[PDB]
């Protein structure tokens, strides 16, 4: 019962995890909510600088994000790339200026504006939210069979 | 009978067999000389630094992956439009009664109309093509999860189920597609006998 | 059994000419949403 | 070979005596000495190598031609 419950208080349960809760649900633009394959992959790299990038100190909260944040930039830029290239990201270095390392591949691919996900770049975004030997992603990506492991999982270091 | 000597004044040069042997026995000493102490430079260079260091001098260098497409019609701005269609067409017409087509698809010996209009216009597959008649033939799979263990998401083989990316596909795969689609000697067991 | 046929496509270009602008912008965004839809959908059936 | 006498005297650690000694189908020996000053658990200060290299005589018997002679420091190997 636990996919069918969230299939009908969807619409619900993410209002509450933006207004009342730490890791709040990923797929949010501009307020108004989605899901992880309706957001276009500048909107994914947009967001994900705003919860894992730190304005305020000018600094990433883990290189484990940092290096999450470039293993997408690197599918971003092979999917949308015609022929092989150099990584317009050559160490996840660059990412400390992320608002410019976002428009260095955004103008490298100006279809990623506008495109959504492809689909595997949903599930491997997603086995990259769960993968061991870095530190969970500090939001909630999709509702399925591993909801609460989503939810709760090291949810004590916010403080 | 005439004879017509087209030679440069190649039977001048004299004792031509050697001088051409020695021009390109030297061609290898300088190319190979080149090759050796260039490698061992290289080779030099990694045990004073290190290839600690050297390593990030490999630069990382990205494979295109497979993005298929619609093929929706683009759609140029109003400015351009109204151009190409006479002034005074607009509110001519009973929009009700235009018919239009808005959809198409196909199954044919070259799979959709997509990777049809591949071998049709442009001879030959693309990438987004290679591997649509790749995944509409049964040779390659999807996959996400955990596969030996490490987490595969992509494509992968359908017989033997190991990971294959979408820029070796072509090299892969591309025999057999070619081999099996679009006319060819009847296959029997896709008529069953 | 002599079933003839003969029909002819004319480019859609020439159909927009035909409808006022800011209804063709409009219609211009509503199929804008529609192509980020089917390849969404494309995408997720191709794989599974 | 005859390419190798070439990536020899390619190297700056490598000199004889006579440059122009005939370095083709002989044997050629290394005895060599090195020293290394540390500065860290593997990355080196101070390299030096050192000591003759020697020639097969037609009886066999080793004579002395150059000398190694490197030296360069924050090395990470001796090469
Ligand atoms: N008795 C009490 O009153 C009390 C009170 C508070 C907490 N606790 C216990 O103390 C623990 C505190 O941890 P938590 O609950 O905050 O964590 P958590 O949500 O239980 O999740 C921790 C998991 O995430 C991974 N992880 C976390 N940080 C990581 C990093 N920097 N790099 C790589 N992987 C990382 C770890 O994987 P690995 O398997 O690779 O490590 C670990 O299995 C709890 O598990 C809880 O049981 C007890």
């Amino acid at each position: 019962k636990l996919v069918p419950t969230l299939e009908a208080k969807r619409d619900y349960i993410i209002s509450r995890l933006n207004a009342d809760f730490q890791k709040p649900w990923f797929a949010t633009v501009n307020g108004q909510a989605r899901d992880l394959a309706t957001m276009t992959y500048e909107e994914v790299a947009k967001r994900l600088v705003e919860l894992m990038f730190i304005r305020s100190t000018n600094s990433w909260f883990d290189v484990t994000w940092r290096t999450f944040t470039g293993d997408f930039l690197r599918r971003v830029e092979e999917r949308f790339t015609k022929s092989k290239t150099l990584s317009l990201i050559q160490s996840y270095s660059l990412l400390d200026k992320p608002d410019e390392a976002i428009e260095k591949v955004f103008n490298a691919y100006p279809a990623a504006r506008e495109q959504f996900l492809n689909a595997q770049d949903i599930d491997h975004f997603l086995s990259m939210c769960q993968n061991p030997m870095q530190k969970p992603v500090p939001f909630v990506p999709v509702l399925d069979r591993r909801f609460e492991i989503f939810f709760k999982k090291d949810s004590l270091w916010q403080s | 009978p005439v004879m017509a000597d087209l030679n440069g004044g190649l039977q001048f040069v004299p004792e031509l067999k050697e001088f051409t042997a020695k021009l390109r026995k030297e061609l290898v000493e300088t190319s190979e000389v080149r090759k050796a102490v260039s490698i061992e430079t290289a080779l030099e260079h990694k045990v004073v630094n290190g290839n600690s260091a050297d390593a990030a001098y490999a630069q990382v260098e990205i494979q295109p992956r497979a993005n298929i497409q619609l093929d929706f019609p683009e759609l140029k701005p109003y400015k351009q439009v109204k151009q190409i269609a006479p002034a005074e067409l607009e509110g001519l017409l009973d929009l009700e009664r235009v018919i239009v087509v808005t959809g198409f698809a196909e199954v044919g010996p070259w799979g959709s109309a997509r990777t049809r209009w591949e071998m049709e216009a442009f001879g030959e597959f693309s990438l987004e093509g290679c591997v649509e008649m790749a995944w509409i033939m049964g040779f390659i799979s999807y996959h996400n999860g955990n596969l030996k263990g490490r987490p595969y998401t992509g494509w992968v083989d359908s017989k033997t189920k190991e990971p294959v990316d979408d820029k070796d596909v072509k090299a892969k795969y591309e025999t057999s597609i070619l081999e099996h689609s679009g006319i060819r000697l009847i296959e029997p067991e896709l008529f069953n006998g | 059994g002599q079933k003839g046929g003969q029909a002819i496509v004319v480019h859609p270009d020439y159909l927009y000419g035909a409808i006022t602008e800011d209804r063709y912008n409009e219609y211009v965004a509503k199929v804008s949403a529609r192509e980020k839809s089917a390849y969404k959908f494309f995408h997720n059936g191709m794989i599974y | 070979t005859s390419k190798d006498i070439a990536v020899l005297r390619s190297k700056e650690w490598f000199q004889l005596d006579d440059e122009d000694f005939d370095l083709l189908n002989k044997t050629l020996t290394f005895e060599t000495e090195t020293e290394v000053t540390f500065k860290n658990a593997n990355i080196f200060s101070s390299v030096k190598c050192f000591g003759p290299i020697k020639v097969e005589l037609p009886t066999k018997e080793t004579v002395e031609i150059g000398i190694v002679d490197y030296e360069a420091g924050a090395s990470h190997g001796n090469p």
